């Protein structure tokens, strides 16, 4: 019996795919800036 | 004053006696002290030592001081002389008025009525609030318990209960403040003498009070709620008629009773309170009743710690209670001022036995059409009206109507709100629910329920309002 | 059995011996035994319960434990002194401490020696510490207000003279900030003459490190709010009845003010700590303990002392003796022994959270729990209308509050609501150490509840405040001259204030939405 | 039962059942949008009545637990008591 | 059964009631003698007014009453209105006693 950690995975998992994507973009979006 | 004070610790103080030893539950006056110091005597330690509980601080007091032994417990004034008058839990004046008038001093401790003076077959005691002589009926000589907070509806609803038994019945009423605040009791006091309930002529003021501060030492905290019932049970014997004691809330009472236990070194029961919690509450609890001669009806408040209704001192409480009316502050927001809420409110004494089935009847009718309001209202919040059939239309016309009704005036609170007060009867009462409920107000407008005594009165100012227009 | 303290070997070596000399055994006693500061002495018959005694080395004492054979003293300093076999002698005189107008602006411990350091103490007369409180008719209906300078306080809680209202919260949510704050605003009468409105304050520092108390004083001198102002001391190194005592020492003081007809303020700082200083001395002396090891009489402890701020009606003088006890909560559980005791002996309690203390909301205080019995009775005429619609306003916005992270999904005039709600929260806010007067707190609560404020962004509230407050103190100060002299909002007076305050949001520089 | 885990849980619960509310709100309010459009508006009928569903469980269960964290709290205070009388006697 | 007099059937009924209040305890009896119930019922009371011991005993005294039916050849019945009570005042009567308290502060026996 323990919802707060049920509601702590789901927040950490959720947060960590979304930023992880954003994390891709990031690196992309300045490659493309500091080659030029 | 054959005895002599072997030692002090803080409020408890040991006694050493020569010869007879004072009956335990007695009153000692110590001899010397500014002030009117009592000792009630809690036990017999042996070696013609006793140990007792002062009332009153115990400072400045000296090994080898001279103490009297009464004879008896504490003795208070009871009587007519204690109407109007503010009592302390020994008897004396606090109000400033001179010596009380008293026919007789009784004992604080005394034994419960015998089983064969007991009352059977429990009657109402119609106090002339509609709701509660509907939904929430009071047993007369019965305990009931209030739960309300700091000003919904208290103060006024004790003051129209004192003078409408004062009215319809020839009774009188007793307050019995357990560890009250000051300041509220002056407020209390001030109150009264300006509501009229109280005067300072004779052969008025249907109301005595009694007031144990909460700068008192236990001891005093517990036992002025016995000096309370002392008064009210002079009036049920020998006057014969019915008392109304108000009670500050009686956890006050049970708490004080935990600390002298504590202090006597006895060891505390399941959560902290004192093993006699059961006894300590059922002793005050059950010389409250009804007899041949009268009848002590009480109505105490009702504090639940941390919202725990499991707690020892409610539950051991709640043990005793036949009625409860609980006071909520949204039917204060509405409009209605009397905060009594008809569902949560409930009476051990409400079923057909005891009570007409056509009492009953209307009483379960009214709730469930209280309680289907109730789910509408959630239901609407979200969807709406219109998605609502006739029927649930219907339904809370009919149910506004009648929350609406279950408000009156009271005679306290005319000259404020200019709107006299009305005694409505049961049989009206009832009569006027049960119409209600087959549908005799449905063409009327809802706000012509409200304040209103009887049906009559509705019904009359609804063809006016006709006329009207 | 098992043995009497009292039966000493020396003790009883005397008996047999036969030698029938006690060295007078009255007002003199012969110490037996000592630990943890607690000092048993046979003989010293004749001493009054709760008086102080003298040792030899020179510290005194307290009878707290008249036994049949002994006496229970607790010593009032370092225990090292004084060994087994010194005499001591009882003064004579329950404990007493003095009072006087030539004590405020000085700091004292808790038998009154001044420790500032400023010089010799001259003062009429003593006062004892233990007294009764005043009955019921001596009092008088609390009718006149306590200025604070706290807006969410004056407005939703608040305090009039006479009146015992408990700061209770937990560790760091700004609880001594606000008595203060309280404090600071307190000098504006002084400063300028209006012995109406004059407020002596009273400082109680229970169980507090010396070096606060010096922060303390300093912020006082430099706000100049000292010199009606005292402060009493009973530090962490001080001893526990000196912990105990020093409440009692303070209500002292203020009710010389109250019996003269002048009013007194007190705050007692740390009263929890006081609970801990009397259990202490109750486990040592080997009294019953109670829940959590407190005593049975600890609530008594407190009742005696809360109970003797008042108002005292105008036959005695008119006087009145405001209390503010702060009560520390652990994990924020009121249900705990000592809170649920003052809170019953209170007439209302500030509670104040960490979380909004977190959030940006200084005060942190909880409007829905805090509450205030005397309510509306101690306000001025003009406040007591609009703070009725803020309650209101305020409570919905909680309900609702459930729902702000779902704004745009939900639909209109409710989402509205909540716009509203968060304006008003942010002109509840305050900084440390700037108290407000109350016409000022009037006209901004004025422009909160009509609506102006839903006009203009969250973020610029605050500026608006302080920006508007100028204009009005400079511009408009017949306006707020006669909502202080008569101490209400006039119906022309709405008018002049819901006219310019639209006016002045559109010609300042703040930008609205 | 460790009542700081019981406070935790109930907190958690709470939450959730404030959530749960909340959404419920914005499905009926989304409901009625496709209703005056008008499968969409099932889905979202669909959720309104399972978050009341839900936020009604999770009511209970609060209560519930509410119970527990109550008679925890009693027998801790009475085991602490206990303690201390125990030592105390001696 | 009694008033057929079908003896193999008929048992006698004892109604003990701890820690009941006394109004209640008389109304209980009242309703036994409208039925004409009563003269086959015993009703041994130790009401909350009462003090703890006789609350402890009460119900050892109302058994014993049936032990003398049931060793008799007779049929009785025995209630024991709370027994919760009974607890609570053993529980006094040994707290008072300086005996040491187990869960929810009850004896161990
Ligand atoms: N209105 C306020 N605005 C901004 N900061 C504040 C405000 N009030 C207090 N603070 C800060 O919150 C902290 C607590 O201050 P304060 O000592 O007065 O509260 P406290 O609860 O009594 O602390 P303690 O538990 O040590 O006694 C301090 O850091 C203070 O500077
Ligand atoms: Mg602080």
């Amino acid at each position: 019996t323990r919802e707060e950690e049920w509601l702590d995975k789901r927040t950490k998992s959720q947060e960590k795919v979304y930023f992880d994507q954003e994390d891709r973009k990031a690196m992309k979006r300045l490659l493309e800036k500091l080659n030029t | 004053a054959n005895g002599q004070v072997s030692q002090v610790i803080g409020a408890v103080v040991d006694v050493q006696f020569e010869g007879e030893l004072p009956q335990i539950l007695n009153a000692l006056e110590v001899q010397g002290t500014q002030h009117r110091l009592v000792l009630e005597v809690a036990q017999h330690l042996g070696d013609s030592r006793v140990r007792t509980i002062a009332m009153d601080s115990t400072e400045g007091l000296v090994r080898g001081q001279p103490v009297v032994d009464t004879g008896l417990p504490i003795s208070v004034p009871v009587g007519p002389g204690t109407l109007g008058r503010i009592m302390n839990v020994i008897g004396e004046p606090i109000d400033q008025r001179g010596p009380i008038k008293a026919a007789k001093l009784y004992p604080i401790h005394r034994d419960a009525p015998s089983f064969t003076d007991q009352a059977t077959s429990a009657e109402i005691l119609v106090t002339g609030i509609k709701v509660v002589d509907l939904l929430a009926p009071y047993a007369r000589g019965g305990k009931i318990g209030l739960f309300g907070g700091a000003g919904v509806g208290k103060t006024v609803l004790i003051q129209e209960l004192i003078n409408n038994v004062a009215k319809h019945h020839g009774g009188y009423s007793v307050f019995a403040g357990v560890g009250e605040r000051t300041r509220e009791g002056n407020d209390l006091y001030h109150e009264m003498m300006d509501s009229k309930v109280i005067s300072v002529k004779e052969g008025e003021s249907r109301c005595a009070l009694i007031f144990g501060q909460m700068n008192e030492p236990p001891g005093a905290r517990a036992r002025v709620g016995l000096t309370g019932l002392t008064v009210a049970e002079y009036f049920r014997d020998e006057e014969g008629k019915d008392v109304l004691l108000f009670v500050d809330n009686i956890f006050r009472f049970t708490q004080a009773c935990s600390e002298v236990s504590a202090l006597l070194g006895r060891i505390p029961s399941a959560v902290g309170y004192q093993p006699t919690l059961a006894t300590d509450l059922g002793a005050l609890q059950e010389r409250i009743t009804t007899t041949q001669k009268g009848s002590i009806t009480s109505v105490q408040a009702i504090y639940v710690p941390a919202d725990d209704l499991t707690d020892p001192a409610p539950a051991t409480t709640f043990a005793h209670l036949d009625a409860t009316t609980v006071l909520n502050r949204g039917l204060t927001e509405l409009g209605i001022y009397p905060a009594v809420d008809p569902l949560d409110s409930t009476s051990r004494m409400l079923d057909p036995i005891t009570i007409g089935e056509e009492h009953y009847t209307v009483a379960r009718g009214v709730q469930k059409l209280l309680q289907d309001y109730k789910s509408l209202q959630d239901i609407i919040a979200i969807l709406g009206v219109d998605d609502l059939s006739e029927e649930d239309k219907l339904v809370v016309a009919r149910a506004r109507k009648v929350q609406k009704f279950l408000s009156q005036p009271f005679f306290m609170s005319e000259v404020f709100s200019g709107i006299p007060g009305r005694f409505v009867n049961l049989k009206q009462n009832i009569a006027s629910f049960k119409a209600l409920l087959e549908g005799a107000g449905d063409e009327y407008p809802e706000s012509c329920f409200y304040m209103k005594g009887d049906l009559e009165e509705s019904l009359a100012a609804g063809r006016a309002d006709a006329l009207k227009s | 059995k098992k043995l009497s303290t009292g039966e000493a070997s020396v003790v009883l070596a005397e008996k047999i011996k036969g030698i029938t000399q006690q060295n007078d055994i009255t007002e003199y006693g012969t110490v037996i035994s000592i630990g943890d500061g607690i000092a048993r002495v046979f003989g010293l018959t004749k001493v009054q319960a709760g008086e102080m005694v003298e040792f030899k080395s020179g510290i005194r004492g307290m009878a707290l434990n008249l036994e049949t054979d002994n006496v229970g003293v607790v010593v009032l300093g370092n225990d090292r002194d004084i060994k087994e076999g010194d005499v001591v002698k009882r003064t004579g005189a329950i404990v007493d401490v003095p009072i006087g107008e030539a004590m405020c602006g000085r700091v004292f411990d808790a038998l009154g020696n001044p420790i500032d350091g400023l010089g010799p103490l001259k003062t009429t007369q003593r006062a004892r510490v233990e007294i009764k409180a005043p009955g019921i008719i001596p009092r008088q209906s609390v009718r006149q207000p306590m200025q604070t300078g706290i807006k969410c306080v004056d407005s939703l809680v608040p305090i009039g003279r006479g009146q015992r209202e408990l700061i209770i919260g937990d560790r760091q949510t700004g609880k001594t900030a606000i008595a203060i704050d309280t404090i600071l605003n307190q000098k504006e009468a002084f400063n300028t003459g209006d012995v109406k409105k004059q407020l002596y304050c009273i400082y109680v520092a229970v169980g507090q490190k010396r070096s606060t108390i010096a922060n303390l004083v300093s912020i006082l001198k430099q706000h100049d709010c000292m010199k009606f102002t005292i402060v009493v001391c009973a530090t962490a190194s001080d001893a526990a009845p000196l912990q105990f005592l020093a409440p009692y020492s303070g209500c002292a003081i203020g009710e010389f003010f109250r019996d003269n007809g002048k009013h007194a303020l007190i705050i007692y700082d740390d009263l929890s700590k006081q609970a801990v200083a009397y259990r202490q001395m109750s486990l040592l002396l080997r009294r019953p303990p109670g829940r959590e090891a407190y005593p049975g009489d600890v609530f008594y402890l407190h009742s005696r002392l809360l109970e003797r701020a008042a108002k005292m009606n105008d036959s005695l003088g008119g006087g009145s003796l405001t209390a503010l006890p702060v009560i520390e909560t652990q994990a924020g559980d009121v249900s705990a022994y000592i809170p649920t005791n003052v809170i019953s002996i209170t007439d209302g309690q500030i509670f104040l959270e960490t979380e909004l203390f977190y959030k940006g909301i200084r005060p942190a205080i909880n409007v829905g729990l805090s509450v205030s019995r005397v309510g509306s009775a101690a306000q001025i005429k003009a406040m007591k209308k609009i703070a009725g619609n803020l309650k209101l306003t305020l409570a919905t916005y909680r309900e609702l509050a459930a729902f702000s992270q779902f704004g745009s999904d939900l639909d209109a005039k409710t989402q509205q609501q909540l716009n509203t709600g968060e304006r008003l929260v942010e002109m509840l806010k305050q900084n440390q150490y700037t108290p407000m007067k109350v016409e000022e707190q009037v006209c901004i609560i004025f422009a909160g509840v009509k609506g102006f404020l839903d006009a203009l962004v969250t973020s610029e509230v605050l500026k608006f405040e302080k920006k508007f407050l100028e204009h009005v103190r400079t511009n408009h100060s017949a306006l707020l001259k006669r909502i202080r002299d008569s101490g209400d909002l006039s119906e022309v007076d709405t008018n002049e204030l819901n006219t310019i305050i639209p006016l002045f949001i559109q010609e300042g520089g703040f930008k609205l939405k | 039962a460790n009542l700081k885990q019981l406070k935790i849980r109930m907190k958690a619960i709470g939450s959730i059942k404030k959530i749960t509310k909340a959404m419920k709100m914005v499905a009926a309010s989304k409901m009625k949008a496709e209703t005056s459009r008008l499968s969409s508006a099932s889905e979202q009928a669909s959720r309104m009545n399972a978050m009341e569903n839900a936020s009604k469980n999770a009511g209970e269960i609060l209560s519930k637990l509410t119970l527990d964290y109550n008679k925890a709290r009693q027998a801790k205070i009475t085991m602490e008591l206990i303690e201390i009388i125990s030592g105390a006697s001696i």
